């Protein structure tokens, strides 16, 4: 299957048409997606079958063929970049200052971007182009908008 | 079933769209993954 580096749309085709229900990321052979996504299921990569291998329903996440790769994180300060994959529409870049979701376990970047729930598992990048985390989890204000956590995982 | 299809590099873009705010909310995680904004 196709294993080049660079940011991919998961499609079902079990319900009408071609589905666009999420996105991912494949760096050094694993394909890094959201756990909401796939739900832990195998996917397609032409001929290529792709095998889960790591996944965390608290996290949201899940790696396939390999280990989670993905270990950049955002310094508190700079600007970043989604680069959003909406269906059937072309990659973008969206440059954006991330907020702070404040837990008891923690601060954690937000960025407060709305996108189609089919927008899930795209890429958030430093000015470096290193994968801070993916975008698709998170929680609706009060105007009715969407704030996504900077969701990472953690490399071994 | 499932399947991907490549979309494009991951590479910061000079000159791309700047927008969105950055508010800061207090938030809990539960164990089924789901943030909420605690209030
Ligand atoms: C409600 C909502 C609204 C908007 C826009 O305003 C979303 C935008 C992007 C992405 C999601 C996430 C999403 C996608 C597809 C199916 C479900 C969910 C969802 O809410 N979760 C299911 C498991 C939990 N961790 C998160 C959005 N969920």
């Amino acid at each position: 299957g196709e294993t080049t580096d660079g940011v991919y749309r998961v499609m079902t085709r079990r319900l009408l048409g071609s589905t666009q229900v999420g996105v991912g990321v494949m760096q050094e052979g694993v394909f890094h997606t959201m756990w909401h996504v796939t739900k832990g299921a195998a996917l397609r990569s032409g001929e290529g079958r792709l095998d889960p291998y790591w996944g965390d329903v608290k996290q949201d996440l899940v790696s396939y063929c390999g280990p989670w790769k993905l270990d950049a994180a955002w310094d508190g300060l700079s600007e970043v970049q989604l680069l959003a994959v909406p269906p059937g529409e072309r990659a973008k870049n969206i440059q954006t200052l991330p907020g702070i979701f404040k837990t008891k376990d923690g601060d954690i970047g937000a960025v407060a971007l709305d996108y189609p729930a089919g927008t899930s598992g795209s890429p958030i990048l430093d000015k470096c182009g290193r994968v801070i985390g993916l975008y698709g989890n998170g929680v609706v204000i009060k105007n009715g908008s969407y704030v996504s956590a900077i969701t990472q995982g953690k490399r071994e | 079933d499932m399947y991907i299809e490549r979309a494009g590099d991951i590479t910061w873009e000079k000159d791309a769209e700047v927008t969105g705010n950055s508010p800061r909310l207090d938030v809990a995680l539960d164990e089924s993954g789901d943030f909420s904004l605690v209030e």
